[PDB]
């Protein structure tokens, strides 16, 4: 129920990344029209180019946690928390 | 742990009653944007 | 550690004064 | 630190100002890579000195103080 | 200009029914049944009344 | 007339006036009041050891953050390649220009 | 005038007000406190 | 004599970092005071666990080079970083004669 | 500051030129610096994870020694 | 249009879910204390509290 | 142009002005 | 020459906050008029009333 | 001669990290909703109220 | 011609990230006592970790 | 004892032009105090009785 | 025993730090000295080194 | 840095050559 409210705040995060993305549509855009209506100078375009989807690697916390509890019994005492902290 | 909830059960009423205005002011305020869209298409355009 | 401080200068009036002669 | 811009009592001398204080800015950045090699070996210096705590702690204190218990048993 | 078509809303008056006083009259009937003193039920009786 | 002092467009802000004097040592709390005759013998032995694998996925994520670390080295050799090819980018632009 | 001879001064030292980590007498407490 | 009145970079001069922590060694004044006890003569059959972590250290020098190791991957990242900045400068030369030939 | 109103172009290219290499050196301490304080913390780290766990059944077994 | 005239406000949108803002919260703290089976003290504490 | 250049630099704070004002009072309500 | 600093600080607040376990924090939720805001929106309309 | 002030975040101001006392508080978390999550369809519409008045002008 | 304006809004910039591999959280003691069963657990929680 | 010495806060904000209403009229001439050399000195005799 | 370190109560010399009226009318005549006082700040250190 | 460039002077009296 945490993460319903953290994953809906990154959702409107993520959200307002690609509207804010609009604007800077909207503004590249009156840049490119009124270089258009110079058509010849106010060019634009762009792309972010170089390297600009990165090796984010990242490759994040994929932690299998197999709670491997061997029961001959508990006290004696086999609580293997295997974290296979996979970097996927 | 239910006097609270029932008493929350009574805070839903209140809450619901709240919201419903505020989808009232945001009603008002699709209104008002509808009449501004409008009023920017002229506004652009003469 | 190599080097400090000016390189430029003598480089740079020499670049110049080559670019210059042209 | 505060330097004073005073003393401005009003293109050759644009050109030669973008080039003399940048014949002065090679300049403070050849001292800055003499200084960057201090951080240089101030970081391998770090690690060095991080991984002599690892092998102090390590090698003869803890392998030791685990050991000469196990023997004792 | 016929205006008040706009009329900046009306979003509105709003005396809606947004109340809760409208009292919250919390009549708790704590019916303590005590057998020979000990508490045998507590049946508290929340009638959560919104006026 | 220009809207501009001198200097004014960047004074580089080094105020960030943070005081953290937070207690990060907590007291680990030992007792041991005096131990009396155990000759009661009932101690049975238990040896239960020590999982843990959470230090394995620490081990793990050691690996990942040195992964990331190279994919970071590489992903930036690869963009020194797209600046390379940005650097034949202005020098064809200027070659089509020139043609 | 406004103008150097109104003299703008300014040599901009920063009054670096040096933040120590240090109560004093806090570095020793000879402890007699040994209850035995 | 119209002159632009002189400001100055005195947000550097304005450096407040006062931090300080807890620099007390032995929190609460612990160290390991003699315990001494009733003289209980037990046998005991000394059941070992051995401990071949008698400072495994080898593996926490090795923690520090499983982090050195990071250490040279992340200068080579810096080294190569600085590598594509320094390309980059090379784009703006040649961006600067793309502005001659246009 | 709200302002109300080739030669020597030769020396700032070749010093543009060079204070491009000494902004290579700058921007190489500053990739130096990102590796070398991702490799303190990975040093600083690696005993506490994969050491982390074997000196940890290391452990285990002498408390399952007494 | 000629935008205006403007009715937002809460005529009773406030005067909103607040009960006073206190819900009449009559907290009736009935201490029985029963001993051996039999009533020993009865304290009554009200609180009032507001809610 | 300088009439409706000026009339789109208000009428987001004059009819929406007031409606974005209850829509953000019954926030202030929520808590 | 209009030099003005049309800027003002609007001056936050916020000293640390302490252990609010006081459970006292009446709710009240009073908002929002505001009609002036829909009298400029009103002078909107007459603005453009007047521009036609 | 008209130079103004062209200066961002007046006063040096940004949202600077607050973090307190650990109080663990329980909030029932009665909402006000925010039908103004930006009402800004309302405020392109405020430009709008206003191209309205640049096209009639 | 032109007055096209559809770029990035970081969909060709994207994070990767990755996780919630099972965190499978089987708790069981037991518990034999004395030499005789005195209860028997078996619980099963999986965490979406 | 954690000491944090005082950030070094003082008018950034004066000089955006000096003024020229009444301009730098400025006095010049110099050789001047050099009591501080004196007071070094001074430090240095309550040094010597440190010293002794 | 007890001993307060209380009563050390550094006074802040608050100085003008403007030259006269305006960016000044004079500039010889300020008091070119205070590294004396400052001087006699390290005199009373070695004063305490020594009187101690 | 401490590459003071020898081949700018190669390429300054190539350019130089060339012009």
């Amino acid at each position: 129920r945490l993460q319903d409210e953290i994953q809906n705040m990154k959702e409107e995060m993520a959200r307002h990344l690609r509207e804010y993305q609009d604007l800077l549509n909207v503004k590249m855009a009156l840049d490119i029209e009124i270089a258009t209506y110079r058509k010849f100078s106010s060019l634009n375009l762009r792309e972010t180019n170089l390297d600009s989807l990165p090796l984010v690697d990242t490759h994040s916390k994929r932690t299998l946690l197999i709670k491997t509890v061997e029961t001959r019994d508990g006290q004696v005492i086999n609580e293997t928390s295997q974290h296979h902290d996979d970097l996927e | 742990d239910v006097d609270n909830a029932s008493l929350a059960r009574l805070d839903l009423e209140r809450k619901v009653e709240s919201l419903q205005e505020e989808i009232a002011f945001l009603k008002k305020l699709h209104e008002e944007e509808i009449q501004e869209l409008q009023a920017q298409i002229q506004e652009q355009h003469v | 550690v190599s080097k400090p401080d000016l390189t430029a200068a003598l480089r740079d009036v020499r670049q110049q004064y080559e670019s210059v002669a042209a | 630190y505060a330097s004073s811009p005073g003393g401005v009592y009003a293109t050759e001398f644009k050109n030669t100002r973008t080039n003399e204080k940048v014949e002065l800015q090679e300049l403070n950045d050849r001292f800055a890579n003499y200084i960057d090699k201090v951080r240089f070996l101030e970081q391998q210096n770090k690690i060095l000195l991080a991984e002599l705590e690892q092998l102090k702690g390590q090698g003869k204190s803890r392998l030791g103080d685990l050991y000469e218990e196990e023997m004792r048993e | 200009p016929n205006f008040s078509s706009l009329n900046l809303r009306e979003t509105n008056l709003d005396s809606l029914p947004l109340v809760d006083t409208h009292s919250k009259r919390t009549l708790l009937i704590k019916t303590v049944e005590t057998r020979d003193g000990q508490v045998i039920n507590e049946t508290s009786q929340h009638h959560d009344d919104l006026e | 007339t220009r809207t501009y002092s001198l200097g004014s467009a960047l004074r580089p802000s080094t105020s960030r006036s943070l005081y953290a004097s937070s207690p990060g040592g907590v007291y680990a709390t030992r007792s041991s009041a005096v131990r009396l005759r155990s000759s009661v013998p009932g101690v049975r032995l238990l040896q239960d050891s020590v999982d843990f694998s959470l230090a394995d996925a620490i081990n793990t994520e050691f690996k990942n953050t040195r992964t990331n670390e190279k994919v970071e080295l590489q992903e930036l050799n690869d963009r020194f390649a797209n600046y390379i090819d940005k650097v034949r980018f202005l020098e064809q632009q200027n070659k089509i220009l020139l043609a | 005038g406004p103008g150097t001879a109104s003299r703008p001064s300014s040599s901009r030292s920063y009054v670096t007000t040096s933040t120590r980590t240090y109560s004093l007498g806090s570095a020793l407490r000879p402890s007699t406190s040994r209850s035995l």
